[PDB]
RNA sequence: UUAAUUGCGAUAACGAACGAGACCUUAACCUACUAAAUAGUGGUGCUAGCAUUUGCUGGUUAUCCACUUCUUAGAGGGACUAUCGGUUUCAAGCCGAUGGAAGUUUGAGGCAAUAACAGGUCUGUGAUGCCCUUAGACGUUCUGGGCCGCACGCGCGCUACACUGACGGAGCCAGCGAGUCUAACCUUGGCCGAGAGGUCUUGGUAAUCUUGUGAAACUCCGUCGUGCUGGGGAUAGAGCAUUGUAAUUAUUGCUCUUCAACGAGGAAUUCCUAGUAAGCGCAAGUCAUCAGCUUGCGUUGAUUACGUCCCUGCCCUUUGUACACAC
């Protein structure tokens, strides 16, 4: 009913544009360790989008009115947009952003 | 799909039984709020009173209150069935009351009294402020006040 | 007795329980422009509480403004019609 | 009129019962075991042990004796349950009778390891494939330590041990 | 005449035993009966802590006794019931004959 | 692990030694002469002397 | 007298005892063989209970 | 007589008897037409052996399901089971096997456990936990 | 085509049996109506209460219709639910006995089950017919 | 190389034994054998209802007839990493795909070596040495209290902090198991009672009766509406019942009323790799009564590795040791 698009065609958008590409670890030889910056595979960035598009949407939906169905709703729409207003967005950015600084 | 505007006569907090009870809330869980009053109690005495319940209980009439309020005072007049009581084969009269907002306090307290110069347990037990019905008191009620 | 907690608290929004011409005409002209209408819609904006809400989308739903498409308990999903 | 269940562990009870009875009993006679056959007109308890001629005693006296001890303890009518004793094959191969000649030998004063030894020796000739002997407790001192003595293989997993071991 | 002869063993090897000399004496007599129904073997269990005293890691022990049952429905005469009830028997196998 | 142990091999060993113009590359008619001309006292055990007979002669077929 | 064992015994954990070792505590009452646990640890393959798993 | 065949369809402790004869095309489970299943999703679940093969191959031919055992969903997977492999066995005993490996085919390319039963068991619960694998909690202080 | 209570959804049923009786007001109510839980292990009592023995009643129709026997226990075992006790874990408690009593005495005396054999109440034929009736219009309804 | 001193093999070692594995139990396959009103199915008789045009849904113990797919078992079969392709001195073996019910030693368990702990236990034992005590006894037994006692500190857990929700109606599905004799067990059905429960009967010594254990979570319709609120239900008052000789420091159950903290939990820390975690309840054990515990059972059923030795530990080899109650 919002975005008429194929819903189907909306979620794997969302999981594209929702995916982190470059991520930071914990590498060292002991002593010295630090976490550097490495790429993401891409089943851990199908994972990664749907764990943070469905923790968004459950802490969104909590204690608040609105249902979990139109929370995701928000989520997915936001996602496949492109917003920094949807949790998964951000984290995105946050952890792109991070692993930038600690190339 | 009942939608009638309403008349500005609507009311918020009024005042009964010395409670200022809410308004914009339903009537039974309205009534709650009355000390001695229940859901049960409430929902019973607005079922007998022939009120609707999906009213909201500052959209009601003076009538309609007093008539749940006289209902509550003296309930077993409106055929309730005796074991809806809180005080019921009192211990004094023998005859079942139901206790409200501020004689709940007083016949809790007097009860208190009367254990205490009689120095029965429980009595004795309220004295000191302890657990009375038989509870351990080892890892409970440690910051109990 | 120390809890490990904040305990911020919130705004406490006032939700109306009971309507009345303007509340009823604001809904009348404002539930249309809405391309998905539901309880939530009826609480984030215009004000009423949920049940208002519930018995608003019914009673609409009968006129014929909003058009349904699914009609299951706790999740009510209608659309404007044009 | 009782359950199958509790008629088969009451069962089990009795064998238990009987087993312990006659090896307090018949301990020096080498009691080697007992099987009951339950039967129509009867319930018969076979005894297996090596001095058949000690348990039955002059004319059967024992014998009448214990007939008469199970029918009293366990309230069967004089006539229904009946005792036969049997000269048990291969007593090598029985440990309680074994452990009971130890027992008997240690007590009467001969020395651990001459006792087991004897004990091992008699097991491996009587066409055994195996045999371990364990004496633990207080041996010459007050601190007590085992005593393995053992001849051929033995064996300590799977079903093989339940079937082949005798303990 | 309407004979039920039930077998309640623990002993799988030996209350077969017993069914199939029974059946085949009953073949050789040419007698109609309803053949061995073998019922459910039912398993008697009982769960106990391994250690005689409280201290160790809480071990448990379930022991298991299995009980094998069959019955066989035999249309007699009184020479062979009597005969039938005199044999059959071997030690463990409990027996039940009854009449109607 | 798919490891055999020393009795399967040297079961498959010695019937290979004394049963060659016999036994095929197939598990199925090996493992039905197997219980015919060995006393295997388990199935399972048989299945795999069976098997490690198979894959010896194919082996032997090829040098 | 008639108070040295006046106290009933009908239920409770004075009303049973193991055959074997007279003892209240830890009693199998299962199936009406009335033994101690360790009692039946001991005495298990003979009354006809077995470990299979 | 009449061409007829009974079969099973399985689930964790779920089991759905069907027989399959020939008829007029009635599909009842219990006592009542395939649309009353009661989960409401599941019934799309359900439907799947006939929108795929094609509902004019139940035209000729009646099934009624009995299920018992399990819950609601062990006992849907047990009805669709059962109905993909009563139509395969109709159509090999009475129609000829061209159509069976047909229909076969089909089923198997959407879905394995159409005809196959799924081998997944409970694992059985072990002392010193509340299940099969967990344990309860450490305590070392 | 014919027509049985098995060929309908059960809300569609038990909705319009239940209208039907509480339009044709005839059946009974005890007079311990509007005050009682339905179960012990119920907190409150109904919310509809201009009603729901006609509900109760059509469901137990319903149930006797599709079983060949049953009794208030069964009943009781049907419509019980798990029992919140605070602050212990739930357990399964069963319903109340003398609603669904009063229920099959009312049903007995309109004439929709009767007393059996074998102990218990099963359904007639006076109303195994209204029921199938029922169920025609409850289906054809929809046109 | 293997889960594995499991194997390939190398070789001052050869040949053996124990353990591992093999073994046993259990769960999964058998429309192939044996059969079975103590498990079912179909048809035919009798019968109810709707349609009527054949039909659909049901009931029916002495209506029989036929059968065994589902259920029960007993004897057996089946998988052995089979076939194929890659990889490896090209050996043991490993990876992938196909087939198959099943291809992580098929899954889970049972059994389970040598050597030891000065581990626990004499409060399981009529198993026990020594010591003590042994008639105003530490024996035994009767009454009554206590083991629950609470300013506090820890451990295992149960309830929850709410809409992926509470409540009310409907819908409505399991499996492991227990049960009465010289007794009084599991209890259907009928009646009474708001409820708990009471009463008159009934069946079952049990695949037959309780019990399709009509479980709960679950689903569908409605009420509520972000408010420590109809979330949560401790803490208290009063009454009604049951068990038991006896409940008073409430045995438990039920009814009404009271309606506390708790707004996801700090430093820390536990369990877990698939029908498993988690949620959900049911049976049994103890038991006259008392589950929030345990032993098992099933119902709904995720995410995330399929790797490493960073922490905590284990194994083998080499190495150093001023250690041997052994860092
Ligand atoms: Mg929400
Ligand atoms: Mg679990
Ligand atoms: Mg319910
Ligand atoms: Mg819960
Ligand atoms: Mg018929
Ligand atoms: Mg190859
Ligand atoms: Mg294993
Ligand atoms: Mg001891
Ligand atoms: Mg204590
Ligand atoms: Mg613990
Ligand atoms: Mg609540
Ligand atoms: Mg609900
Ligand atoms: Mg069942
Ligand atoms: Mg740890
Ligand atoms: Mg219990
Ligand atoms: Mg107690
Ligand atoms: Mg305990
Ligand atoms: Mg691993
Ligand atoms: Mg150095
Ligand atoms: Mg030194
Ligand atoms: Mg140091
Ligand atoms: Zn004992």
């Amino acid at each position: 009913v919002l975005t008429d698009q194929n819903p189907i065609q909306v979620v794997v958008d969302a999981i594209t544009n929702t995916g982190p590409r470059e991520d930071t670890t914990r590498v060292g030889g002991g002593g010295a360790a630090r976490r550097q910056a490495v790429d993401v595979s891409p089943l851990r960035r199908v994972n990664q989008a749907i764990a943070l598009l469905t923790i968004g949407a459950r802490e969104a939906a909590f204690r608040n009115i609105k249902t979990i169905a139109e929370t995701l709703a928000e989520e997915l729409i936001n996602a496949a947009k492109g917003s920094s207003t949807s949790y998964a967005i951000k984290k995105k950015d946050e952890l792109e952003r991070v692993a930038k600084s600690n190339r | 799909s009942l939608v009638v505007q309403e008349q500005g006569s609507f009311q918020h907090i009024l005042r009964l039984l010395n409670t200022n009870v809410d308004g914009n809330i339903k009537i039974v869980y309205a009534l709650t709020t009355i000390k001695g009053v229940g859901r049960r109690y409430s929902n019973l005495v607005c079922k007998k009173a022939d009120v609707d319940l999906h009213k909201r209980a500052g959209e009601l009439t003076q009538e309609e209150l007093e008539r749940i309020v006289q209902i509550m005072q003296n309930p077993t007049h409106y055929k309730i069935p005796a074991w809806f009581l809180n005080r019921q084969n009192d211990i004094t009269d023998g005859k079942d009351y139901h206790t409200l907002a501020n004689n709940v306090e007083s016949k809790l307290r007097d009860d208190l009294e009367r254990l205490k110069k009689i120095r029965a347990h429980r009595g004795i037990r309220h004295f000191w402020g302890l657990r009375v019905r038989g509870q351990h008191t080892k890892t409970t009620g440690r910051r109990r006040a | 007795k120390k809890k490990w907690s904040k305990k911020s608290m919130k705004d406490r929004a006032q939700h109306a329980v009971i309507l009345d011409q303007e509340k009823y005409d604001r809904i009348l002209k404002e539930v249309p422009t809405y391309r998905y209408v539901s309880v939530s819609v009826l609480v984030d904006r215009l004000k009423i509480g949920g049940s208002l809400a519930r018995i608003a989308l019914r009673h609409l739903e009968k006129e014929g403004i909003i058009k349904p498409i699914s009609k299951h308990s706790k999740q009510a999903i209608y659309t404007r019609a044009t | 009129l009782i359950s199958k269940k509790r008629k088969l562990v009451a069962d089990g009870v009795f064998y238990a019962e009987l087993n312990e009875f006659f090896t307090r009993e018949l301990a020096e006679e080498g009691y080697s075991g007992v099987e009951v056959r339950v039967t129509p007109t009867k319930t018969e308890v076979i005894i297996r042990a090596t001095r058949t001629q000690d348990v039955l005693g002059e004319n059967g006296r024992r014998i009448n004796e214990l007939t008469l001890l199970v029918q009293k303890r366990f309230k069967y009518a004089p006539g229904t349950i009946v005792l036969y004793a049997e000269r048990v094959q291969d007593r090598g191969l029985s440990a309680v009778a074994q452990a009971e000649s130890m027992k008997f030998k240690l007590l009467n004063g001969l020395a651990i390891r001459r006792a087991a030894y004897g004990v091992v020796r008699y097991v491996m000739e009587s066409g055994a494939k195996g045999c371990e002997v364990v004496v633990s407790g207080k041996l010459r001192a007050a601190r007590a330590k085992a005593m393995k003595f053992a001849d051929g293989f033995l064996i300590h997993s799977g079903q093989p041990v339940n079937d082949f071991i005798d303990t | 005449i309407k004979i039920r002869i039930t077998l309640t063993s623990t002993k799988v090897k030996q209350l077969e035993n017993v069914s199939s000399n029974i059946v085949k004496n009953a073949e050789q007599h040419n007698l109609v009966k309803k053949g061995p129904v073998r019922l459910p073997t039912k398993v008697l269990k009982i769960s106990t802590r391994k250690t005689p005293n409280g201290e160790g890691s809480k071990t448990w022990e379930t022991y298991e006794m299995r009980i094998h049952k069959r019955y066989i429905d035999l249309e007699a005469p009184v020479q062979i019931v009597k005969r039938i009830t005199q044999i059959t028997i071997e030690p463990g196998v409990d027996v039940e004959v009854v009449v109607a | 692990g798919r490891v055999r142990t020393k009795t399967v091999k040297r079961a498959s060993k010695a019937l290979i030694e004394r049963y060659y113009p016999k036994l095929t590359l197939d598990f199925q008619t090996n493992k039905r002469l197997c219980d015919e001309i060995a006393t295997i006292q388990s199935k399972r055990l048989r299945n795999k002397i069976a098997g490690y007979t198979t894959h010896l002669m194919k082996r032997i077929q090829k040098g | 007298e008639n108070v040295w064992f006046s106290h009933p015994r009908r239920y409770g954990k004075g009303s049973r005892q193991c055959r074997v070792c007279s003892s209240h505590t830890g009693l199998i009452r299962k199936y009406g063989l009335n033994i101690c646990r360790q009692c039946f640890r001991e005495k298990a393959n003979d009354i006809g209970f077995n470990k299979f798993r | 007589a009449v061409p007829s065949v009974q079969t099973f369809g399985k689930k964790k402790s779920a089991t759905a008897v069907a027989h399959v004869k020939a008829g007029k095309g009635l599909i009842k489970v219990n006592g009542s037409p395939i649309t009353l299943v009661e989960p409401e999703i599941l019934r799309f679940k359900v439907y799947e052996p006939l929108l795929l093969v094609g509902l004019d191959k139940f035209s000729n031919i009646d099934i009624r399901v009995r299920v018992t055992g399990g819950g609601h969903v062990s006992q849907v997977y047990a009805i669709r089971q059962a109905i993909a492999k009563g139509l395969v066995a109709y159509h090999q005993k009475y129609v000829d096997e061209q159509s069976k490996n047909e229909l076969k085919k089909a089923f198997t390319s959407y879905d394995r456990t159409l005809l196959i039963a799924d081998s997944r068991r409970p694992e059985p619960k072990k002392f010193g936990g509340k299940g099969a694998r967990s344990r309860f909690q450490k305590s070392y202080r | 085509p014919g027509v049985s209570v098995r060929d309908v959804a059960a809300q569609d049923f038990i909705n319009a049996y239940a209208s039907f009786l509480q339009r044709q007001g005839k059946l009974e109510v005890p007079g311990y109506v509007d005050i009682v839980k339905t179960s012990s292990g119920n907190e409150m009592p109904p919310q509809d209460a201009e009603g729901w023995f006609y509900k109760r009643a059509a469901s137990v129709a319903r149930h006797i219709y599709m079983r060949k026997q049953v009794g208030v226990g069964k009943l009781n075992k049907l419509y019980g639910g798990a029992k919140s006790r605070g602050v212990r874990p739930y357990k399964h408690i069963d319903a109340s006995g003398s609603i669904n009593r009063k229920v099959l005495q009312a049903l007995e005396k309109i004439g929709i089950v009767e007393i059996s054999p074998k102990g218990g109440r099963r359904i007639s034929e006076n109303g195994q017919r209204d029921l199938d009736r029922i169920a025609a219009q409850t289906l054809e309804e929809d046109e």
